[PDB]
Order: structure tokens, then sequence, then C-alpha cells
RNA sequence: UUAACCAUUGUAGGCCUAAAAGCAGCCACCAAUAAAGAAAGCGUUCAAGCUCAACAUAAAAUCAAUUCCAUAAUUUA
């Protein structure tokens, strides 16, 4: 398989490693939508982060609830 | 009932992970290798896969598979087959965005592994989860 | 208060007892209170406790009844004093089958506060100083209005 | 229980009690465990039928009684 | 004592959610969810798009205030209890219909066309 | 808060673990879904699989009053 650094970041070699998949190659950053660079890549959203007008923010703060409550269960 | 395994294509009668486990239940063990087998052939041969085989009482096999795993492929792409004993901090391989984003794509076209949603958000963060689940860091360039 | 009828079966919706209009102290949240009857009913008043019964004489839900805690653990200690005196022979249990009752004597009895049936006797009464208490009444009446000089005693 | 039949009209005044009952006869569980049951809901006072092969026909109206009632006693019946 | 004493929205963003769909939408078909999974609910909402309709769904305890904070107050009859919201913005008849065939234990209420009280036979007649 | 119901998917996530998948250890600790704990007690050849928490919440119930040895008794200011 591939074993360059240019290889890997100019070639899509872990797009596909099946047999029928060939290795492709990388379009440029703009032949792609914007929004396949501009989804999140930093830590997972917190309390602060997120909105509190956001679904994630109420569905991770439940996230959150059900944690407290499971540190009591384990003691119980 | 269903139960998920991880056994990977290439061997389809991994023995004590499954055949007992299933025979247990009571099922034709070379009955599931061969519908297995099938899947084995359409996909790639020795990466793992998660399955959602169903055992009915009636027994019978109900195999749904999906997409094979990002998270050892990540192992894979990092160039780690056995990680750190932690895996928390401990970091041996690290994936730019690029490397992210294509197989991100790939992943959205199964039914299984909720692929289908409209925003990408939700394809990064099980993968990002993963890799902190692994020993890799996804840092944005290297 | 709905009754079924019987295979299929017919529920009808049937007329329930209404309040009687004009309570003597409106603004009574609950229905004890809005009668002015918070400490000045007794397990003697078996009107008032009849209507917070079963036929057979088993308690009906607070829920249903809307009356707060305090009146409910009140009428439930004076239906049991009630029942447990005999107090209330509309009321009597329900027969599983084809049961008679024992034919056994029957003592008479007043502010039971437990079932005779599982009292123990009192083998020693003590001396001066050792003396066993009996416990007469219960304490959820405490608050109950005393018309004696000195407050009542609940040890005998 | 071979047949299971909900009518109910959403239209006209429809009553909580056969809509919740209805449910659970509607469930993909539920419908496993009485298997022979063949489930058909009826939409348009609310009236529920449930035919027997023994030839008991259970006939069922949510509009005075509770749901309690109806589950507790189509539980029995299904037993037999 | 107190109880003989005279007489003395958390969920927030969950309205701009149901809002939204619901204003896109003018009529709406309900039907009870019948114990159904989260991924086949998604997959539903796909067997939708065949029909060019939206499985957009949400706590339903929510459902009910959606009416006392929206655009209308009077649909609250067509959202009783727990139940698989179709919310259509086409008068499509026949591919809501067809959604009802695709599972038949699943009751269909009916079709609030218009925002106006109706059941799944009146939908279809009136929808005609 | 906790009285009544319900419980999908990523991922068997990596870790010496044969294998440990929430639940041997060990990790960091996120996502989708309307709602899911990278898990809380269970189950554990290991897991499937039982529930508790998720979505829904019901509806209850700040401490007391060697052989017994007067007999008894809760309401007239
Ligand atoms: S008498 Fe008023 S609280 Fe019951």
């Amino acid at each position: 398989v591939c074993t360059d650094p240019t290889q890997l970041t100019t070639h899509a070699m872990g797009v596909n490693i099946y047999k029928e998949g060939q290795d492709v190659a990388l379009k440029a950053d703009s032949e792609y939508p914007t929004w396949l660079f501009q989804v999140n890549l930093g830590p997972p959203k917190k309390l602060e982060e997120l909105e509190p007008e956001s679904r994630e923010y109420w569905r991770l703060l439940r996230k959150q609830n059900i944690w407290r409550h499971n540190r009591l269960s384990k003691n119980k | 009932g269903v139960i998920r395994s991880i056994v990977r294509a290439g061997q389809a009668i991994p023995g004590p992970p499954l055949g007992p486990i299933l025979g247990q239940r009571g099922v034709s063990i070379n009955q599931f290798c061969k519908e297995f087998n099938e899947k084995t052939k359409d996909i790639k041969e020795g990466i793992p896969l998660p399955t959602k085989i169903f055992i009915k009482p009636d027994r019978t096999f109900e195999l749904k598979i999906g997409q094979p795993t990002v998270s050892y492929f990540l192992k894979a792409a990092a160039g780690i087959e056995k990680g750190a004993r932690h895996t928390g901090k401990e970091v041996a391989g690290l994936v730019s965005l690029k490397h992210v984003y294509e197989i991100a794509c790939v992943k959205a076209k199964d039914d299984a592994f909720a692929m289908q949603d409209v925003p990408l958000s939700s394809v990064v963060r099980s993968i990002i989860g993963s890799a902190r689940s692994l020993g890799i860091r996804v840092v944005k360039d290297l | 208060l709905r009754e079924v009828v019987k295979t299929v079966i017919e529920g009808r919706i049937t007329e329930t007892p209404k309040a009687t209009p004009d309570p003597p102290n409106p603004s009574g949240q609950c229905p004890i209170c809005r009668w002015n009857l918070k400490h000045k009913y007794t397990y003697e008043d078996v009107l008032l406790l009849s209507q917070f019964i079963r036929p057979y004489g088993g308690m009906l839900p607070r829920r249903v009844t809307g009356l707060c805690r305090e009146e409910h653990r009140k009428i439930e200690e004076c239906v049991k004093m009630a029942h447990r005196a005999g107090l209330l022979p509309n009321h009597r249990p329900q027969l599983p089958e084809g049961c008679l009752p024992k034919d056994k004597p029957k003592l008479n009895r007043y502010l039971t506060r437990w079932a005779p049936k599982s009292v123990k006797p009192i083998y020693k009464k003590g001396h001066r100083w050792n003396k066993v208490g009996m416990a007469v009444g219960s304490p959820l009446l405490k608050d109950n209005v005393c018309y004696s000089r000195r407050p009542l005693k609940m040890m005998h | 229980v071979k047949l299971v039949r909900v009518q109910f009209c959403p239209f006209e005044k429809n009553v909580e009690s056969t809509r919740t009952f209805l449910q659970t006869v509607s469930s993909e569980k539920v419908r496993a465990t009485n298997l022979n049951c063949s489930v058909i809901a009826d939409v348009r006072e609310p009236c529920v039928d449930v035919l027997f092969g023994d030839g008991y026909r259970l006939i069922m109206r949510g509009a005075h009684l509770t749901t309690q009632e109806m589950l507790s006693a189509l539980a029995s019946h299904i037993r037999d | 004592n107190p109880r003989c004493l005279p007489p003395p929205e958390s969920v927030r963003l969950l309205r701009q959610d149901i809002v939204a769909v619901f204003r896109d939408n003018r009529m709406i078909a309900v039907c009870q969810n019948v114990a159904l999974s989260a991924e086949d609910k998604l997959l539903l909402r796909h067997q939708l798009r065949k029909h060019k309709i939206f499985i957009k769904v949400f706590p339903s305890q929510v459902l009910k205030p959606f009416l006392e904070n929206s655009k209308y107050r009077n649909l609250l009859p067509l959202f009783v209890g727990h139940n698989l919201l179709l919310v259509s913005e086409e008068p499509k008849v026949k591919e809501m219909v067809r959604v009802l065939k695709s599972v038949p234990f699943l009751p269909l209420l009916g079709g609030c066309v218009d925002d106006t009280i109706l059941s799944r036979q009146g939908l279809v007649d009136y929808a005609k």
C-alpha cells in the first residue's frame, strides 16, 4: 500500500482499501463542496460551546443528566 | 435475538466467539458461515465488519451487515495493530483533515450505522470519537 | 363512576353523589376544612366515614377524595377503629365465596389503635415506677379538640 | 383470538381510552404474542370488536371504560 | 395547614424545530406510532421521501405546547397521544393514502387538510 | 426529585485481555436519531442479553407521647 507522505496527502489511499476499489487520486479542495471541510474538527461541543438553543445542547445535557444518575446508580 | 459481532470477513468460522455462542441458542453453524461468506465475497476479506445477526426461535438466520469498521481502519491508517495500554493520552498516529473526510463520504451509504444524516457533522464525531477511543490523535495537519 | 355490565360487556357512567351546595367554609382547599371539620370528628361519626369507604369497608383512594393526607390518615384510622369496634354493620368484609363467620364470640371493642389479632398479651404489669402503659386512641387524633381540664391520656 | 377489530372516529369526539388501548393491540410485540389475531384498525361512541374462534365475541367501548380494564379483560380472555 | 389554607418553558428550542416543520406543511396526516424504533423512523422518513413527506418528530410531551406558542392554537385534537407525525406541504392525497398501506397495523387518525380537524376517511373525501 | 413505562444504532471502540463488546482490567468519554449512559445494577465460557437512567411522567407516605403485684380510666367549662 501507500508509504509516501506526499502520496498520502495527495492521493485517496484510505478511501478504499478493497480489491474492487482502486486507490483514487485527490481532487482539489475547491472541487469539493465547502461543507466537506467546514465540518466540526474541534473537540466535542461542550455546554459552553453548544448553543443553549441547539438540539445537541439539550441532547448532550440529557446525556449529562444520565451521567449524574449513573454515578449515583454505581454507588447505589 | 440480535447479536452484534465484529468478526473479520476473511474468517467465516472464528470458532469460540461465534460458533458455539450461536450454537448455544441453537443454530446450524455451517449455514451461518455460508451466508457470512456471501458477504465476504462482496466485501474485502480480512477487515472487521459489524454484523446484526438475529437468532429467532425458529432457528433461522437474518444476517445484516454494513460498511467495514472505521475504528480498525483508523488503526490501519495510523499503522497501529496493537495500541497503547491506555490510549486516552497515548498516541502513535496522526490523521489530517483530508483522510478524515474521504472515508466519511463513503460511510454515508448504509442503512445501519445511522448513516442517513444530511449533515456530515454526524459522521465526523463518530470517527473523531472512535479516534479518541483508539491511540490516535486527529490533528488538523502534519 | 363507571359500572361494567356483562361475552360482551357494557360500561355506563352513572350518577355520582354531589356535594351539598354552600360549604360552611368556602376557600377551603380540602373538603374536610371546607366544612370546618378539621379537629371535630371522631371514629363515632360513622356518617362522615362511610362516604370515604368502599361498600365492603375498604378505603377509597386519596386522589379521588382529594382530601389532605393529614385527614386521610385520621379518616383511615377512624374507620379502622369503627370497623374493629363493629360500628360499620353495612361495610362488613366480603366473604370470599361462601364462607361463614367463625361463630365464636366477638369481644366488644372501641378506640382500638391496632388489630386485636396482632397484639400480644402483657404478662408483667410492673411495680410503682415500672408500670406498663396501655395505648388508647391514636397519635393521628392528638390535635382533636379536648373539652377536659387536662389533655387526654393516650396511655392508660 | 382469531381477529381483533378496533373502530373509532377521529373526526367526531374520540375517547382517549379506546385509542390508548388500541395502541397496545397494534403493537409488534403484542401482535407476535397473539399471532393468530388478524389486526384490523377501523378509523372514521368508539367500538372495539374482538372475535374468538370458540364463538366468544368480545366488544369493548372506551367511552365509559378505562384502558386498564380493557387490557385486563383481554389478557384473561387471551389466556383462555 | 397549607392544604387547609385559602387558595394562594425549559424545550424552548423544540418550539423552533416543530414551528418550522408545521408552518411548512399545511396538512398533517396523524398516525399513531406502533412502538417503532429510531432507525425504523429514519427509514420511514425515506419511505415518505418516496411520498414527498417527512417524518420530522420530537418528544410529543412538547407537542401539546406547540399550539400554545405557534401559528395555530386549534390543532391539539390532531396531536393526541404519542403518534407519528406525517407533515406534508402538498395536497397529494394518493401519496398520503399509500403511506397507510405501507403498514396495515399502524393506524392513521387522519389529516388536518388546511389545518382543519378531519379524519382519515374525511381526509380522503375532502382531499379528493 | 421519584413514584410507572419503555427501551434503537454507530462500535465487539482501542488495552497485555483466547475473548472480553457499557458492564475482566483498561480507555479517553463522543454521534445519529424524537430517545440512549461510550454505562448504572443484572447476566457474564466472552457476548447476546434483564432491568435503572434516555423520550413520558406516575402516584404514594422534620421525630412522638421462685410468684403479676391496688383496681381502673382518654372529654360538664
Ligand atoms: S380540612 Fe383543610 S386541609 Fe383538610
